[PDB]
RNA sequence: CGCCCGGCCGCUCAAAAGACCUGAACCCGGCCGGCGCCGGCCCGCCGGCCCCGUCUCGAAACACGGACCGAGGAGCCA
RNA sequence: GCCCGCCGCGGUGCUGACGCGCAGAUCGCUCGUCGGAGCCGGGCAUGGGGGCGAAAGACUCAUCGAACCGCCUGGUAGCUGG
RNA sequence: GGCCCCGGGGGCGAAGGCGGCGCGCAGGCCCCGCCGGACCGGCCUCUGGUGCAGAUCUCGGCAGCAGUAGCGCUACUCCGCGCCCCGGAGGACUGAGGGGGAGACGGGUUCCGCGGCGCCUGCAUCUGGCCGCGGGUGACUCGGGCCUAAGCGGCGGGUGAAGACCGGGAAGGGGCGUGCCCGCCCGUCGAACGGGGAGCCGGCGGAGACUCCGGCAGGCGCGGGCGGAGACGCGCCCCCCGGCGACGCGCACGGGGACCGCGGCGGGCGGCGCCCCGGCCCGCGAACGCCCCGCAGCCCCCGGACGCCUUGCGCGGAGAGGGGGGCCCGGGGGCGGACCGCGCGUCCCCGGCCGCCCCUGAAAAGCCGGGGGGCCCGCGCGCCGUACCGACCGCACAGGACUCCGGGGUCAGCAGCCUCUAGCGCGGGAGCGAACGCGGCUCAGGGAAGUCGGCAAGCCGGCUCCGUAACCUCGGGAAAAGGAGUGGCUCUGACGGGGUCAGAACUGGAACGGACGCGGGGAUCCCGACUGUUUACUAGAAACACAGCGU
RNA sequence: CAACGAGGAUCCCACUGUCCCGAGCCGCGCCUCCGCGAGCCUCCAGCCUCGGGAACGGGCGAGGGCCGGCCAGCGGGGCAAG
RNA sequence: GGCGCGGCGCCCCUGUACGGCGAGGGCGCGUUCGCCCGGGGGGCGCGCCGCGGGCGCG
């Protein structure tokens, strides 16, 4: 009733954190019964226990913004911050020409 | 630290090793009736200058 | 921030184990003990404190050999053989 | 030993003396009675009564020390 | 030994909070400085009428117009208490 | 010290304790009842640490106050018998200068597994750094041992009443093999960040790993005279001359690695009212050995000059350019060990230059070269540290406490604000919605009349363009003061695949740095030239310092 | 005396709850409840007016008031505490 | 004082919902526009009705 070890056992085999460490919580009588790696490599096996896919960030919006900046969108005078040297260096145009 | 010599490890060693209680058969052999080792000592309150 | 704050900057041992007497007060820096005196010859001893001077004497500790020569004398049989060299 | 689910009952002992001899005061809980000192009366009325110790011409003082209780606590010796 | 500004280093005002504290000096906002006489860690040196001081009689382990510890020492009091 | 008439009172109940009569002017004494369970006295003579209400008395116990005052870090909820523990599902936080992952110092067993709740865990507990019982840290290659830094010891002796303190002027030791030869005189003290011979990948455990096991290597030991025109290429010992070890700061520019993105293609997911080849996850290759390739830079040969070349410079009759070569290069490739392209940046190291100083940026062990002279196969590698922690110091605690690694979006950005990975406490909860406080928000009309005093609060603020006075040590003043523009969408032009810069139409309460971040300004007088320093804990200044000047 | 200053002063523009003159709202404390649970201080006590008095009384002389027990608040007195 | 809970109507507040269909500077894409539409959402005020609303203590 106390599965400290086993979460901790688990996200050592499957190289996770154990944030995302998954057991089913039927079979929760065979979890408990389990001490060592080897035990807990048998209950992966047979899908007891399991690991979440990492979730990301959504890249959608992102690659949308890009495409409609390379047409010239979202970059006239109330969007920009730094000064124009800071934005294009001086110095990097006279070398390049 | 994790850097010791052994000189000073073998002193800790000791105060580890008889930081302990009064066996209970020393208690029924001796006849005692006060049965705590007032000579131990807890790492949180203690200051072993060793 | 002399007071709490200034306690919080101790990270350091002044004193060690002393070789000779085994207090905690051999000074690391200047290596000399503030007990007992080492590396000197002689053990430090003052007369402006007895207290100090019946923690750390003869008697309190074990008198391994003094003890033994003792008995002998008072009632074994050294005083005995001191006659049959002494002459 | 027994009975209920720690308690009760009771066992050892001259005695619980039961985590311990005796077990005071200050302070407190339960039952029962009643609504400060001195004096007269059997008894709640009438009469009298400022907080002690101290320094000081002078203290109830808006002068200082003192919540309460116990034990210790200061002219001896050469 | 330039200017705005982050960490860092410092400590202006609110005479704000707290003031039987989170704390025997702290917290919030605001503020000085930020390539330099800049900031930080370890080792080493200087010892009490002495040291060390871009100098405030400052600092020298919560102690400084003379540190701390034991002894001389039950120091002396024409003065307060009993 | 004595007496207490057959030798004083006592378990047939001593001393003490609690109540109650009596006697004495009083200090006090005597008796009775109950408690207690072993010793105690009246009279004469002797002796003293011999009598308490007080001293901010000392030590111990303890009341009212009072069930009172009180219990930073955004946050938990449902179900599982369910506790703040564990599981599943949801909702949030820390926000890569982390409430993340690891070391140094300090602590010392706090580490691990099983059990448990008496103490502690300021509420609870079935939790736990708490309590009981078992366990736990493996090295030729990592560090310590060695070298020396700033220092500190030692030194025939010297000095002082000594303790002790000070010190080169001393007949100062080695190689061997006898016997010759050579020789001026300390330290196996002082760094777990400096110097230093040599380690990588995969796997296994409850707790250890660059240390174990398997594989592949590396280091230090021990035993069985030629080629070239040239630059250059391919055993030892002593004396002397050298080298490596071995070194500052800086804006920039260049190269490599790692990271990070976009697109393809291969495998797997999710949700799906409409749309979706548009979302998410995974596609990995070390040390070491051999071959090739390496910009700058330095060198060789021919030959004899109005050029070569950098972002910047810089170079040449003391021999440029051009043609052909050599050496160095912490790197890359191919084969071993054993999925495919293209980009802007970020961090780290390296390169060649250039700038700066009244500042010029350690030493030694060890290892090597030169000149001169004399002459493949086996075996092994000892000693010590190694668990864990901000569990450390502040009497236990919003304080104090060195370093390393550092993704995405917005952006000038290591700022602010949101977030993937990882991690999840913070002396406890519920109800009500008074005063009053503490931290915040908004206010008609007026606008400092308030107050010692604009204290506090508010106005300003990003970027681009326009426009900027007095005075001045000519450098400044200066963001002086003041103005205007800024979103979304559809497009166009410029630069050699990449962002930036410039312009236009259309459109929306008459809006656009829409949150976040972010100067209010001006006219003067006094003091000190300026940056800097200070009363740790009530004073940051006009005080100290300073360059300059003078004695 | 240009430049510089968390240095001492006076004035103006802009700005505002500083003020005329205050009002409404948010969170957290307070408040009520379950669990936990302290400090300071205390001659004895705790209602006034006048007189006398160590010349400003809770108590003393004379008058006027007053069942007893508690809470949320508050700062006149207790010559309140330190 | 047999509560209230939850509805439907009225009346108010905001300012015309999502979607469907047909104008839009331009190059099937497209901010925005018009129409269904004083619409949709909301209610702590007013009016009337599905589940319900009279214990135990002195
Ligand atoms: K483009
Ligand atoms: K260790
Ligand atoms: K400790
Ligand atoms: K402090
Ligand atoms: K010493
Ligand atoms: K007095
Ligand atoms: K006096
Ligand atoms: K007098
Ligand atoms: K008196
Ligand atoms: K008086
Ligand atoms: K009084
Ligand atoms: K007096
Ligand atoms: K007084
Ligand atoms: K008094
Ligand atoms: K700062
Ligand atoms: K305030
Ligand atoms: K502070
Ligand atoms: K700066
Ligand atoms: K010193
Ligand atoms: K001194
Ligand atoms: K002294
Ligand atoms: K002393
Ligand atoms: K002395
Ligand atoms: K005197
Ligand atoms: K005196
Ligand atoms: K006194
Ligand atoms: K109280
Ligand atoms: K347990
Ligand atoms: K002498
Ligand atoms: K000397
Ligand atoms: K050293
Ligand atoms: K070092
Ligand atoms: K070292
Ligand atoms: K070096
Ligand atoms: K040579
Ligand atoms: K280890
Ligand atoms: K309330
Ligand atoms: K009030
Ligand atoms: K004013
Ligand atoms: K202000
Ligand atoms: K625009
Ligand atoms: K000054
Ligand atoms: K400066
Ligand atoms: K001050
Ligand atoms: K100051
Ligand atoms: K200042
Ligand atoms: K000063
Ligand atoms: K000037
Ligand atoms: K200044
Ligand atoms: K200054
Ligand atoms: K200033
Ligand atoms: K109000
Ligand atoms: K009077
Ligand atoms: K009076
Ligand atoms: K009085
Ligand atoms: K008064
Ligand atoms: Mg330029
Ligand atoms: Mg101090
Ligand atoms: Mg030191
Ligand atoms: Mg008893
Ligand atoms: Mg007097
Ligand atoms: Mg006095
Ligand atoms: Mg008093
Ligand atoms: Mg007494
Ligand atoms: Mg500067
Ligand atoms: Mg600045
Ligand atoms: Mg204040
Ligand atoms: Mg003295
Ligand atoms: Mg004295
Ligand atoms: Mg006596
Ligand atoms: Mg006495
Ligand atoms: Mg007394
Ligand atoms: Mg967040
Ligand atoms: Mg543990
Ligand atoms: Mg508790
Ligand atoms: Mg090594
Ligand atoms: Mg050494
Ligand atoms: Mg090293
Ligand atoms: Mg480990
Ligand atoms: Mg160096
Ligand atoms: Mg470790
Ligand atoms: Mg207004
Ligand atoms: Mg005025
Ligand atoms: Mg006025
Ligand atoms: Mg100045
Ligand atoms: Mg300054
Ligand atoms: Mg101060
Ligand atoms: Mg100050
Ligand atoms: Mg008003
Ligand atoms: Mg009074
Ligand atoms: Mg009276
Ligand atoms: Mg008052
Ligand atoms: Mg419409």
């Amino acid at each position: 009733a106390n599965l400290r070890l086993q979460k901790r056992l688990a996200a050592d085999v499957l190289k996770c954190g154990k944030r995302r460490v998954r057991f089913n919580p039927a079979h929760e009588k065979y979890i408990e019964q389990a001490s060592s790696r080897e035990a807990i490599r048998s209950l992966i096996e047979s899908k007891i226990i399991a690991k979440l896919d990492i979730k990301g960030s959504s890249r959608g919006r992102i690659r949308a913004r890009h495409a409609a900046k390379r047409l010239g969108r979202h970059s006239g005078h109330g969007k920009r911050r730094g000064t124009r040297e800071a934005r294009m260096p001086s110095k990097t145009l006279w070398i390049q020409r | 630290t994790a850097n010791k010599t052994l000189s000073r490890k073998l002193r800790l060693a000791k105060k580890t090793k008889t930081n302990k209680n009064i066996p209970r058969w020393v208690i029924a052999k001796d006849h005692l009736k006060k049965t705590w080792n007032y000579k131990r000592h807890h790492w949180r309150r203690s200051h072993l200058k060793l | 921030s002399k007071g709490t704050a200034s306690f919080g900057k101790r990270h350091t041992r002044i004193h060690g184990s002393c070789r000779r007497c085994g207090k905690h007060s051999f000074h690391l820096q200047k290596h000399e003990c503030a007990s007992c005196g080492y590396p000197s010859a002689k053990m430090r001893r003052y007369n402006w404190s007895y207290k100090s001077l019946r923690r750390r004497t003869q008697g309190t500790g074990s008198m391994s050999h003094m003890r033994k020569v003792y008995r002998a004398y008072n009632s074994g049989t050294l005083k005995a053989n001191a006659r049959k060299y002494l002459a």
